[PDB]
């Protein structure tokens, strides 16, 4: 087990700690989408 | 506190030409990003991280840069581009750049000069603005000169530029001297004359106040 | 249903280029007609990074020399190659009785004969190559270095008394045999700047892999 | 499509408060941060502040730390900017901006002129010439505010040959100028005027260019 950046998305060097967890708050209503990604391992992205 | 200074800051290619605008920073900066903005419309998105280009953009555009210099380049340019570049930083307060004005370049145009005497209803209100129209010009770069009876006149001269048009692909002047109505009637030829990099002598239009 | 391939050995077998030779005829490099190899694994570029998943290792080499004109011909040309183990004393110069000296194995091959090929064992005095050392030889210049790693010298050279009449170029392939490894590690995910330590830049701390917009949108 | 339009806006004296409001569509508001940027007189970029995906965090730049406050409620997709002791030099042109950082689409902006002066209709004069087989004609519109005004030429039917020339700013009003284009046949054998309205004043003025 690896831990999978699924929030790949801050680049900020100082941010780069935040790629390993996303967040889910209060002000979410249901029904909203959270995250996504696919299950490709080798291709870029969160599997990197 | 991190300025990013965009050189040049006003750009004409042929167009079929490369362009390569540069956005140069203060420190060190980890990435750059490009936005564009044509005329009446917002920023659109363009390039970021440097080198990726949002969905829409060209593949004739290209993005790289390390450290402190970066530079957008496009080969071939084309008269569709033509709009405001602006970078922007991430790192520490989120500033934009200058941007660089790109444009279209042409053949020279010398301008279609028209000169018109006040108005028979703003003298009326104790005012004269005497107007002289360039019209259809190019390059954009001009100096006009207002000649009163032989002399010559910088006080109260407003001087407005159109942008590029979207079919010939030049520019048009408009120059008003605006005056009071006795020192308008203090004279009796107005005359603006105007220098441009296409004719050899200045392009002059003339009237005498005494005659309407 | 095989899993043959994800062994340790599949995936070092193969013999990579880690070292090239040149010896011009007029020149500023290697002037003398001959020159001295300190073995390196990590001159086949790809292989650092792989190596440096492991913390230990242990293997055996598999040296395969080519040598060819720079144009990568063939010509009437007696070579030397040999071979100093860690300890043993490098030729300073072409003449240097090293090159005699019998406790360094040395063979000779023309440029006409099919490639040299020689095995090499696991030299370390320890029970392990390791990539990793934590501390120093009984801030320091010292830090990280476990010498117990050296493999030897390879000094090669045109037979003769007399510089060769052709310019040469010998390339040293390495095929990892017969491997080992210990404790695996974290993947170096940061560019690499000195062949001796792990230090990285501190201004150019990349992610690991392609970012994206939002964690929405794929 | 992802739509970001705002409103709110115009005319305020310094030292009062306004607030700006910009409304989402097509794209799940409360999993994005939302900033706001405003364009000083179509050149210069400068970031205002930014929200969290939810309340969270808010971060602003150190020109604003202090008069504006960003909102947002993630029940109706709407960003709010309320701005206090507004000053002059927060006169500008405001776009909300959706941060994924980069700014993918901005929306259209809304226009915020901090100015302690009065609301002015203009004053249009006539620019006819006091010889050839094209004929330029003007209308000058002169001592406005604040902007824009609008010059249409016989009610749209002439756009082929105008310019309008940016406004200029003296005596704290506004002052441009327009210029159209008409073959000799079409004039004077038959009326062109320019139709001035200026809405900020709902002021309409119509002016026929007669013979000189």
């Amino acid at each position: 087990e690896t831990i999978l950046e699924v929030n790949n998305v801050p680049t900020n060097a100082t941010s780069l700690m935040e790629r390993l967890r996303f967040p889910v708050s209060a002000q979410a209503g249901k029904g909203e989408l959270c995250a996504v990604f696919r299950a490709d391992p080798g291709r870029n992205g969160p599997w990197q | 506190d991190i300025v990013l200074t965009q050189s040049p800051a006003i750009m004409s290619a042929s167009p079929g030409e490369k362009v390569t605008m540069t956005c140069s920073a203060s420190s060190s900066v980890s990435y750059i990003h490009w936005y564009q903005q044509k005329s009446g419309t917002s920023p659109k998105r363009w390039i970021y991280d440097t080198s990726r280009l949002a969905f829409g953009v060209p593949g004739r555009f290209s993005g790289s840069g390390s450290g402190t210099s970066y530079s957008l380049t496009i080969s071939s340019m084309e008269a569709e581009d033509a709009a405001t570049y602006y970078c922007q930083q991430w790192s520490s307060n989120y500033t934009f750049g200058g941007g660089t004005n790109l444009e279209i370049k042409r053949a020279d145009a010398a301008p279609t000069v028209s000169i018109f005497p006040p108005s028979s209803e703003q003298l009326t209100s104790g005012g004269a603005s005497v107007v002289c129209f360039l019209n259809n010009f190019y390059p954009k770069d001009i100096n006009v000169k207002w000649k009163i009876d032989g002399s010559e006149r910088q006080n109260g001269v407003l001087n407005s530029w159109t942008d590029q048009d979207s079919k010939d692909s030049t520019y048009s002047m408009s120059s008003t001297l605006t005056l009071t109505k006795d020192e308008y009637e203090r004279h009796n030829s107005y005359t603006c004359e105007a220098t441009h990099k296409t004719s050899t002598s200045p392009i002059v239009k003339s009237f005498n106040r005494n005659e309407c | 249903h095989s899993t043959a391939e994800t062994t340790l050995d599949s995936f070092f077998s193969r013999a990579g280029l880690v070292g090239e030779i040149d010896l011009p005829l007029k020149g500023t490099t290697n002037p003398n007609g001959y020159a001295n190899w300190d073995i390196d694994i990590t001159g086949y570029a790809q292989m650092r990074r792989k190596v440096e998943l492991f913390t230990y290792m242990r293997f055996d080499a598999e040296f395969t020399f080519v040598a060819c004109t720079p144009t990568g011909e063939v010509v009437p040309q007696l070579l030397q190659y040999m071979f100093v183990p860690p300890g043993a004393p490098k030729p300073d110069s072409r003449e240097s009785l090293a090159w005699q000296t019998a406790t360094n194995p040395s063979v000779f091959v023309k440029l006409s004969d099919p490639p040299a090929q020689v095995s090499v064992p696991f030299m370390s005095p320890a029970s392990a190559y390791q990539w990793f050392y934590d501390g120093y030889p009984t801030k320091d210049l010292e830090y990280g270095a476990m010498p117990n790693n050296m493999m030897g010298t390879f000094s090669v050279r045109t037979v003769g008394t007399s510089k060769s009449k052709y310019p040469l170029v010998v390339r040293i392939y390495m095929r990892m045999k017969h491997v080992r490894a210990w404790i695996p590690r974290p993947m170096r995910n940061q560019n690499y700047l000195f062949k001796a330590n792990p230090n990285y830049a501190g201004n150019s701390i990349k992610p690991t892999g392609a970012s994206r917009t939002a964690i929405t949108t794929l | 499509e992802v739509k970001l339009v705002e409103s709110g806006g115009g005319s305020v004296k310094p030292g009062g408060s306004l607030k700006l409001s910009c409304a989402a569509s097509g794209f799940s508001f409360s999993t994005y941060g939302m900033s706001w940027v405003r364009q000083t007189p179509e050149k210069r970029l400068e970031w205002v502040a930014t929200i969290s995906g939810g309340g969270g965090y808010t971060y602003y730049p150190d020109s604003v730390k202090g008069r504006f406050t960003i909102s947002r409620d993630n029940a109706r997709n709407i960003l709010y900017l309320q701005m206090s002791s507004l000053r002059s030099g927060d006169t500008a042109m405001y776009y909300c901006a959706r941060r994924v950082y980069y700014f993918d689409y901005w929306g259209q902006g809304t226009t915020l002129t901090v100015s302690s002066p009065k609301t002015t209709p203009p004053s249009v004069y006539p620019l006819a010439p006091a010889t050839n087989s094209m004929v330029t004609l003007g209308c000058l519109v002169k001592g406005y505010f604040p902007e824009p005004v609008t010059v249409t030429w016989n009610s749209g039917s002439l756009s082929s040959g105008v310019h309008t020339f940016p406004a200029v700013l003296q005596s704290d009003l506004y002052t441009l100028s327009s210029s159209v284009t008409v073959p000799s046949s079409t004039w004077p054998s038959e009326t062109v005027t320019c139709n001035v309205a200026h809405p900020a004043s709902s002021t309409k003025v119509d002016k026929k260019i007669v013979p000189r």
